[PDB]
This record gives C-alpha cells, structure tokens and sequence, in this order.
C-alpha cells in the first residue's frame, strides 16, 4: 500500500507483425471505352454540347 | 555494525556473511532450537519496532552523503566510478568494531580469503549492488528512499541551484542571435566566445552548479536503475512461482495432435502442484483464507505493467514553478528566438564552455562528473518542454554545423576548432540519446488570419 | 519545367534563331541536366538527341556548338550543383521540421514553406535516383545521407497529416474574412461583364461568404472541385482573342484566383496536394537503388537513426496505379509488401545481433567479478587492470566497442519506435513486434548455447558460470526498455518457463534435459566406478586421489552454491524431471536387485 | 493522337493567350498535354516489336 | 531530510 | 532447492510447510500421498517419496 503511491499503467499491447484486411482487394477487368467529353458537365457550371 | 561502517559498497560483503550466519544457523538447528533467522535479523536491524531497519537508514545515509556527489556514471558500462576529486569528506562515519574471528566469517584465513573475493567491488558500483539493495530493502526501503531522493532534489532545484541560475541569467547577454554562414566557423567561434567571455571567466560554475546538477542526474539514475533492478527481481520471483499457480508454458504441439488436448492434459498432470484447490479440498477455514491471500500478494507485482520513473519526472516537473525557468511571455507571441530569457540558452552556454578543451593539468568535466550533468541537463529541459527549442537554438551546434560547412581549423584564442567540434558531435550525441529516453518515458495555439483595412 | 522548356523549344525551335530570351532559357535548361525521364523507368538523353535533330538543318550549326557547350557544362557542374542542393536542403529541411513540430500552430500562416520544402526535396531526390542508374561517366552521384532527407519529407508528411484542423480553421477563416471581401470590391470595379461571368463571380464570392469556420470542427467535408472547374472555365473564356473581358488586361486578378485556388486547395486537398508534392512512388521501380541506399543507410550507425525512412516510402507505392491499367495494382501491392517485410526484418537482425554482441561484452565484463581471480592475492598475503578501471573516462575522444555498439543500439531502436505502426496497401504493420520476435529467439538461442555442452567429451558450464551470465543477458535485455516500447517481463517469462520443461515448444533440447543428462550419464555413474565419491562433510561429491585424473571436478558441480544455481536456472518442473528419472534408475536397480533376493 | 491533334488545331485557330503566372491552370494544362503527347509518341517508337 | 535528523 | 525457494516464494512456502507439517498422519494414503508430493515439489524433507 504505502508503495504502491508512485505506480502508474505501463501502455502495453500485443499485435501480430502484419494484420490483413477484413476483405482483400479484388482485381477490376479492364473495359475499353471511347474518349467522352461530356463527363464534367455537373461539376460546376457547365455547358452542354 | 561492520555494514555500518563502511560505504555503500560494502553491500555484497553483508550480503555474503549473512548468508554465512543463515547457513551457519541452519546447521544448528538440526539439534538446537533457536528462532528463525528472519526473526534474528530483525531484531538485529531494529526492524521488529520500527518500519525501517539499521540496512536502509545506513543506505540512505550514504546515498545522501558519499555516493551522490563523489560516483560519476558512465553509460557505456551502465558502472559508477569514484570522482578524481572528491568534493565531499564529511561522511565522519563511525569506529569499525573489533572482534574474534568467529563472529566473522570464521577464521583468519577464511576472514582474509572472503575479504580477497569481495575486494573486486570496492571500486564500482553496478547491477550487482543495486539488486543487493533491492533484495535487503524490500519495498519499504526503496519507498523512503526514493521519496527522501525526491525530497532532497526538491531543496537542491529551488535552493543553491536556483540562485546559480538567477545570478548567471543577469550577465548573459541581453540579445544573441546565432551568425550566419558567411562569417565562417573562426569568426563565428570568436564572437560567441566574446559573447559568452564573462561566463566562462565564471569559476563556481565548474565548482559548485556542475556539482549541485552532477548531484541531481546520479540521483535520477539512481532511481531509474534501482526500478529497473527491481523489476528483474520480480520477473524472477514470478518465473518460480508458476508451477503452484496453474501457469504452464506454451508445450511443443504435432501433427494430429490438437493444441488445446495437449495443453489440458499438461495442466491435468499437474493438477496436484496446484496449491489453493488442493487447500480448498482438504484445509481449515483459516489455512485457506491464508492461502488465499498468500496467493493474491504473490501473483500481483509492479513488474506487470506498472510504471513508476513517470511518476518521478511529474514531481520534478512540478518542483519547477519559479517564472525564471520559462521567463515572460514571447514579444512575437509564438516564441523566444533573440532573447535569452530561457533555461535553454543558459545550459547552451555551458555546454559552450566547458566543451573548450582544457589543458593537460586539469580534469575535464567527464573526469569529475561524468554523464551525471548531462542527465540533469537534458532532464530539466525536457520537463520544461524545451527540447526542440534547444535543438534548433544552441551555439554549439550552429558552430560544428558551419564548421562541417566550411571545414576550416584554426588556434582562435587557444582553442583548437577541430578538437572543440568533435566534442561538441560527441556531447550532442549523448544529449539526443538522453533526450530520446526521456521522451520515451513521459509518454492546440490557433492563430488568426490577416483583416482586410 | 525543365521537360516543358527542352521539349517545347526542341519542337519550336524556329525562334531559337530569332529570340534571345529563348535561346538563353533553353542553354539554362540543358546545363541543369543530361537525360530526361520519359516515364517512371525510361529516361532520355537530350544532348546527343538534340544534336541529331540539329544537324540536317541549315544553318544550325550554331546551336550544335550551343548543345555541344551545354553537355560540356552540365557533365562538369551538375553533380556538384545536385550535391550542393542537397546537403542544404537536409538542414533545411530538419529545421523546418523541428520548428513546425515545437510550435505547431505555424503551419497555417507558413503552410507554403512545407509544400516547396517538399517539393524541392523530391525534385532533388528523383534527379539523384534517374542519374545514377543512367549516365554513368563516373563519387559525388552516391549520397550516403538520403535516408536523413526521406525521414524529414515523411516527418513534414505526418506533421500535415495530423494538424489539418487547424489548417483548415485558419484558411477557412481567411477566405470568409480577406480573400471574400476584396474581391467582391474588386469584381464591382469592372466596366462590363457577361451573363456567364457574372455568374461564375457572384457563386465564388457566395460560396466563400458562406463558408464558416463553425464547419471544421463538427466534421464537416468541403467539396470546391466545382470552384476551381469554374475558375478554369473562366480561365478559358477570358484567354481567348475577340473577348469582351480579356485577361490580359486582368492580370492582378488572375494572381488573386489563383491565391483564392491555393487556399480552396489547402482547405479541401491536403492530401491530394500531399500526394502532388511528395510523391516518391518512383523507388518502387528501381528495387536494386531502393535496397542498395537502404542497406547503406544500415551500416552506417549515424545514418540508421533514419532507416525507417524507406518502409514509410513504400507506402507511396500504390499511388502511381491509374484506373485505366488495374493489372498493376496486384503486382505492385506484392512487391511493396515484400520490401516493406524486408526492410523490417532487416532492422530487426541488426538490432538483435547489436544486443547480442553487447550481451556479450557484458559477459566478458562479468566474468572477471568471479571468485576465481582473486587466488594470487589470497596466496601473496599468507605466503609473503582490476575491475572498474575501464569505466573512468579520461576522455572522450577515445572509442571503445561498448560505447559505439550502445551508440548504434540506441540509433537504431529510436528508428524503430519512430511510429507505433503503419498501413501499406490497407494492410497494418508494426515493427516493434518484429523486434520482439527476433528478441526472444536469439534469446533461447543463447541460452542453450552458454551450457558449452560438448557430447563427445562430456564437458558442461558449471551452473553458476551460466547463471551469471544468464542475468547479464537478462539486465542487458531489460535495458532495452528504455529506447522501445516493448515488454520484456513477459518475454522473459515465456523465454526461461520453456527452458525449465524437458522439451521446448519449436521441440529441441533444453538446459534442464542436458543437465539431467550429464548428471546421470558422467557424475553419477563415475561414482559407481569408484573414481568419485560422496563427501557428507562438504555436502558435495569430490574426485578422489586417484592415479587416473578426470576431465572434470565433481565438487565443481555438485556444491551447494553450484547445487543453488542449477535449482534456480531449472525450477520445480526441472527438479522434478530430475527426480523422476533417478526414480527410474532407482526402479531399474530395484527390479535387478529382485532377481537375486527369488533366485 | 487524332483527338490531341484536333485540340491543338482548335486552340490555334481560337488565337488563346498564355501566361504562366496570370493563368497558370491553363498554360500548365497545354504544356502538360503537349508533353504527354510527345513523351508517348516517343515510347512508341521504341518499343520494337509492335510492327 | 528529516529522516536524516532521525539517524543522526 | 528448498533454500532456493525458501527466499523467492516465502509466502507459498510457508503455506506449504504448514498444511504439511499439521496434516493428521491417521489420514488415508490416498490424500498423504498428494500431500507429500506438493510438499516435494518444493523441495520439502517428506518421510516418504512419493516419486519413489
């Protein structure tokens, strides 16, 4: 008890090196499309055509 | 009585002949009826009556007076070494107490072979003393002494050392800004020793405040190191006691069979070692209560995850409350960089002076008080939340910083330049590691943009 | 803008001949540099390239002897300029840093130091990377300090990381209060406007009033891609020819959109203008460079206070993936992880083999306090260099081993407890786990290798040998607590309870089996060939005064102090073992013994 | 290629004025697409077997 | 200290 | 090691010395056996071995 006065918690935790994702990320298939220009028509004030 | 009249590291040799009287007892009691030995030896140190024995008075006695301000420490070999001057000789201690050599070891041959062995320790002290102390002292005997430690360095911070630095802070300049790089290392070594000439003329600076800090850093590291020692013990005690605890290590584990079965039937085979069960089934009322508690002290110690140096950094920070450690607010109003209103700027100039090689009939300030001064140094500063500050403003470091630019040596004023550098690399070396530990233990101001006119 | 400079005027070079100006400038530009980088790997030279292209021409003769001087130029004076650079910009760079960290507050008001302190350093960085692997003329191309420049750009990094609140607080406030008001002032003072125009104005001037500093701290998330789309628009409007508000008349309140976009950027994009500042993404396709300057970085103990450096950058890997090639990402993802484990695992050995060998000095520091050296002083009294000198420092010039491995010790372990952890493709890593591992295996190692058990002659370590320098490896370890974070009472509980059990869990032999072996197989069954016998009065067994001497001394072993030792390296289970295999002996002679008593 | 070249044959013809420091979204956008063109013109060529 | 006054 | 133990643990030990040394010897073998072979766990002087 009459030591105990200058005691404090140590922080300490163990983990394990490398922790892996919940769900690992998945390879996306490429598709090809055509150069489109009319993409950033609602950022901002845009213009149609 | 012969503990008592020697110095601290005496420590072993008491420890050896009161293993000797355990033994010597031992093999009395085989035929004769005389009390436990722990019953003598508290008798013997007047620990029945009182808390404290004649063994941690003796120890914190010595520490107040013979160890603090005469051991200098050195952390390559984590060993304390007597100073090549002693500052201090009023110890006074007592008489040593003559008697036959039976009361001794048990002859004259045997006194002088057993004082041979425990000649080695003289001269140092280190992990051996300091867990000889821990085993003699309990807790008890580490408890008041620490907080007669804290105790003493309260009196030294606001005493003889607060009245150093008040009286050094009045002669150091009013404004010093570190020179730029166009200057060069000699010039810039020039003006700081111009600067700083009235400082280093100083003589109870090496004398009296080196001492008082050399007293304050072996006192810390006293404490650090005892904990530590501490902590082993424990470890120890706790490694011995799992067999009657239900505690089994982590068994070999094959093919086909399952870890779980294997680490059921270990801890079924043994079953019987367990000790409070095994009370429980056949025991008195009172036997198992006892055991019980016997149990509950033995499985919690301060080596399982409670710290204790924290709680010493935060008293000492609070022992600093005069407002000449921190000085009046910043005229910029984010920090001090010209003024030299801070504790930092006054240890950046006594690193700067007593980093000046000195001659060949002198000690240098490692001889006297080694890594002690350093510690408190370093200490202060990071309680008082100065370490970057000191890092980015010093002039040691701005001058081995252009001189590495540069890469010029010459005799400016009977210092040589490459000499002084390297010891300034090897004392900023020791500083960053010192630094770095105490951070490792301890653990916004928003501004406003400009207004349109 | 030294690709836009070469590139561009190479493509026009017409006005080479006519203008001075351009001429000027693309000599600049060739002297600072010998080869380009297409991409991330390829590079290009441009001297000889340049030279090519120039010589079918007319009369370009001149800039062939222009060429031919800029390669003679930047050959001589780059490396030495690069060099230069960088040694200035280390400092720079630390001070900075240390400044931001001791008064975080200063990031708002000097938030552009950061990102051109940033930017400077990774232009320095990629220079250095592209020309060593190329041009190899051949030194001032290997720089042994990078790894110091690499942990202050991730400290800089960090420091933007966690302080963008206040960041935000701050720009936020400015443009509601300075940027806001001047120009709704400035845009009343303009002689005609468009409808398009007007508009674009008056929903930046509304958007920045209605931005409120009461938004930062609840959480809130700002979206100003749409303003700087818009700001753009009008760059695009007003820089055409045949407009009515033409910018080239307006050329104070494009430097004013533009502050206006830095600021919109700094209060929503600090990441994105992280990533477009420092981004080191390049080391992920020069492995060989990467694990060269790491390796460099390790054997210098100076230099390995910043080794973490390097598993902190290979986190920038998976920001060169575009979402037009997915097929990268697998592979680049693997290859950083690999590094990052490897960098790792390599700190770890040098850490564990630095504790080792001062465990080792400490041993050999130990072992001159055993009893055993004191005999000639013993023998000078009744027939008429010690310890604790080498600890007094005469001076500090003088380097023993013990001061420079605890040096590179605490360097290394600062490197280490630099970050609690850290994520690499989503996937958490810590490295003082890793440590610990390490720690606790190089542990048992030692342990079982102090017995000093050799088969084939039967020798052992006396238990007290072997006890102290159990406890020195012990104090050693315990003295790491004071550079890293990891608990080493349970490491020491989990290390010595599985040498107290016949078998450990990997399933080799352990102290207390080879000592029961030795027991029963050299002290015991010499006794029974008379060569040794049981001294009652010592408590031990002692060699008798045979004419044959054996290799070992029974009283050496079987002393009440030698006899302690060994109870407390072993514990109950090792008494226990040894209690039931004498117990087994003692059956087997019983049985024997049965045969003769029916017989 | 064919869409780049169309987009610098529109801004020729549209006579657009550059100034790093006055539009620098603009001017940066140009220089950068002008040297993603030529960069990749330039790889393609090397790489040999696309023939 | 005064621990020190008790031992004297 | 009962010296060895005699100082790490004294608080087990001591509980220990007294069960045994207070445990009615008209008591079955059955319980006198565990009982000797806790107490020789730590190192005891039991009359009997149980090991044996």
């Amino acid at each position: 008890r009459e030591i105990g006065i200058l005691t404090t918690n140590k922080n300490t935790s163990r983990t394990h090196k490398i922790i892996a994702p919940a769900n690992l990320e998945r390879p996306v298939r490429y598709i090809r499309k055509p150069i489109d220009y009319t993409i950033l028509d609602d950022i901002g004030h845009g213009v149609k055509v | 009585g012969r503990f008592e009249s020697e110095d601290l590291t005496s420590i072993v040799e008491l420890d050896g002949l009161l293993e000797i009287n355990r033994m010597t007892h031992k093999l009395l009691s085989r035929y004769l009826t005389l009390d436990g030995f722990d019953a003598m030896f508290r008798e013997a140190n007047h620990n029945v009556s009182a808390p404290y024995g004649r063994i941690t008075l003796h120890v914190f006695w010595e520490l107040n007076y013979d160890f603090l301000p005469n051991y200098c420490y050195n952390g390559s070999t984590n060993r304390f070494v007597r100073t090549v001057l002693p500052f201090s000789q009023e110890f006074q201690r007592d008489k040593q107490p003559n008697a036959q050599p039976q009361y001794l070891h048990g002859s004259k041959a045997l006194n002088l072979a057993y004082s041979s062995i425990y000649g080695s320790y003289r001269n140092f002290v280190g992990p051996p003393h300091f867990q000889v102390i821990c085993r003699l002292l309990g807790y008890q005997g580490i408890a008041v002494v620490m907080e007669e430690l804290l105790k003493v360095v309260k009196s030294l911070l606001q005493g003889t050392i607060l009245q150093y630095v008040k009286t050094l802070m009045e002669v150091m300049p009013k404004i010093c800004r570190l020179p730029r790089h166009e200057y060069g290392s000699p010039g810039i070594l020039e003006f700081f020793h111009h600067q700083l000439k009235d400082i280093v003329e100083y003589a109870e600076l090496k004398t009296v405040c080196f001492q008082n800090l050399r007293e304050v850093g072996n006192a810390i590291l006293f404490c650090l190191l005892i904990e530590q020692s501490l902590s082993l013990e424990e470890v120890c005690d706790l490694l011995h006691a799992a067999p009657f605890q239900n505690i089994l290590p982590r068994v070999h584990v094959k093919e086909g069979e399952r870890l779980d079965a294997k680490m059921k039937r270990l801890e079924s085979k043994y079953a019987p070692l367990h000790l409070v069960p095994l009370i429980e089934r056949l025991g008195t009322p009172q036997q198992i209560a006892i055991a019980r508690e016997g149990d509950l002290l033995t499985k919690e110690r301060l080596c399982c995850g409670l710290s204790m140096f924290e709680v010493i950094l935060t008293r000492i920070r609070s022992f600093l409350d005069d407002p000449i450690w921190r000085g009046p607010l910043p005229s910029n109003g984010v920090m001090h960089v010209d003024e030299c209103v801070e504790f930092h700027r006054l240890w950046s100039a006594m690193q700067f002076v007593y980093c000046i090689p000195v001659g060949t009939h002198e000690f240098t300030v490692e001889q006297c008080f080694g890594d002690g001064l350093h510690w408190a140094g370093c200490m202060i500063i990071v309680l008082l939340g100065q370490q970057r500050r000191f890092a980015v403003l010093d002039f040691c470091y701005h001058l081995l910083k252009v001189q590495k630019h540069d890469g010029k040596d010459e005799i400016i004023k009977n210092v040589p330049l490459k000499k002084m550098v390297e010891r300034i690399r090897k004392f900023q070396i020791l500083n960053d590691e010192i630094i770095t530990i105490l951070d490792k233990y301890l653990k916004v101001r928003c501004f406003q943009p400009p207004i349109h006119q | 803008m030294e690709k836009w400079i070469i590139f561009g005027f190479i493509l026009c070079h017409g006005i080479l001949n006519t203008d001075a100006t351009a001429l000027n400038l693309w000599k600049l530009a060739l002297q600072s540099s010998s080869c380009l980088s297409l991409f991330r790997d390829e590079v290009f030279h441009i001297h000889k390239a340049a030279e090519d292209l120039f010589v079918n021409i007319r009369g370009y003769n001149k800039r062939i002897n222009d060429i031919r001087e800029c390669k003679e130029a930047a050959v001589s004076h780059a490396g030495s300029m690069h060099r230069e650079r960088r040694k200035f910009l280390r400092s720079a760079l630390k001070e900075l840093a240390t400044v931001l960290s001791d008064q975080p507050g200063l990031l708002g008001p000097k938030a552009l130091f950061v990102f051109m302190a940033l930017s400077f350093a990774r232009d320095e960085i990629i220079w250095l990377l592209r020309h060593a692997d190329n041009m190899p003329k051949k030194d001032d191309f290997i720089d042994k300090h990078i790894a110091e420049l690499i942990f202050y750009m991730e400290e800089l990094r960090a420091h933007v990381r966690k302080y963008g609140p206040v960041m935000q607080r701050y720009y936020v406030q400015y443009l509601s209060g300075f940027d806001a008001v001047v120009l709704n002032e400035l845009v009343q003072n303009l002689s005609v406007c468009p409808e398009d125009e007007s508009i674009i104005m008056s929903s930046f001037v509304n958007t920045m009033t209605s931005l409120s500093v009461k938004q930062v701290e609840d959480g809130e998330v700002f979206d100003f891609r749409g303003m700087r789309l818009d700001w753009f628009r009008l760059q695009a409007y007003t820089s055409v020819s045949k407009a009515s508000l033409g910018l080239a008349d307006h050329r104070e309140l494009g430097k004013m959109m533009n502050t206006i976009i830095f600021h919109t950027k700094m209060v929503d994009s600090l990441v994105e203008m992280l990533v477009e500042t420092s981004d080191l993404s390049i080391f992920c396709f020069y492995s060989r460079a990467f694990e060269k300057m790491f390796q460099q970085c390790l054997e210098l103990p100076s230099q390995s206070r910043y080794s973490i450096a390097f598993p902190l950058l290979c986190t920038h890997f998976m920001s060169c993936t575009h979402e037009l090639c997915p097929e990268e990402r697998h592979h680049i993802g693997d290859r950083s992880l690999s590094l990052c484990n490897m960098f790792l695992d390599e700190m770890a050995k040098q850490a564990r083999n630095l504790i080792t060998d001062i465990c080792t000095e400490q041993c050999t520091l130990s072992d001159q306090l055993l009893p055993k050296h004191c005999a000639k002083t013993i023998s000078q009294a009744v027939n008429k260099e010690k310890p604790g000198v080498e600890s007094m420092r005469k001076n500090r010039l003088v380097v023993t081993n013990l001061d420079k491995l605890h040096t590179a010790l605490s360097e290394l372990c600062f490197s280490i407890n630099y970050v609690p952890n850290m994520v690499v493709w989503e996937h958490t890593f810590t490295p003082r786990e890793y440590l610990t591992s390490h720690l606790e295996i190089r542990f048992t190692k030692s342990i079982v290798g102090m017995t000093m058990y050799n088969q084939a002659t039967q020798e052992i370590a006396k238990p007290s040998e072997l006890l102290t320098s159990v406890r020195a490896y012990m104090t050693v370890l315990q003295s790491i607590e004071n550079y890293v974070q990891i608990d080493i009472t349970r490491v020491f509980n989990n290390v010595l309870l599985q040498q107290t059990q016949h078998l450990d869990s990997h399933g080799e032999p352990t102290i207390t089996s080879l000592y029961t072996n030795w027991y029963l197989e050299t002290l015991l069954r010499q006794v029974s060939n008379g060569h040794i016998a049981y001294f009652p009065a010592m408590k031990a067994f002692v060699n008798l005064p045979t004419e044959n001497e054996l290799t070992f001394n029974a009283e050496e072993y079987s002393d009440i102090s030698e006899m302690r030792s060994l109870s407390e390296l072993l514990g109950p289970y090792g008494m226990k073992f040894l209690s039931e295999s004498l117990m087994w002996h003692i059956s087997s002679q019983v049985a024997e013994l049965k045969k003769l008593v029916v017989e | 290629k064919d869409h780049v070249c169309e987009l610098l044959n529109t801004i020729d013809v549209c006579q657009v004025f550059f100034d790093i420091t006055v539009n620098f979204d603009l001017t940066k956008n140009y220089l950068d697409l002008i040297i993603t063109y030529t960069t990749l013109m330039i790889l393609l060529s090397r790489i040999e077997e696309r023939k | 200290s005064v621990l020190l006054e008790a031992i004297r | 090691l009962r010296d060895v133990l005699s100082y790490h643990i004294p608080f087990l030990v001591s509980s220990i010395e007294d069960f045994k040394d207070h445990i009615p010897r008209e008591t079955d073998m059955k319980v006198a056996m565990n009982v000797y072979e806790l107490s020789s766990a730590a190192g005891l002087p039991c009359e009997i071995d149980p090991a044996l």
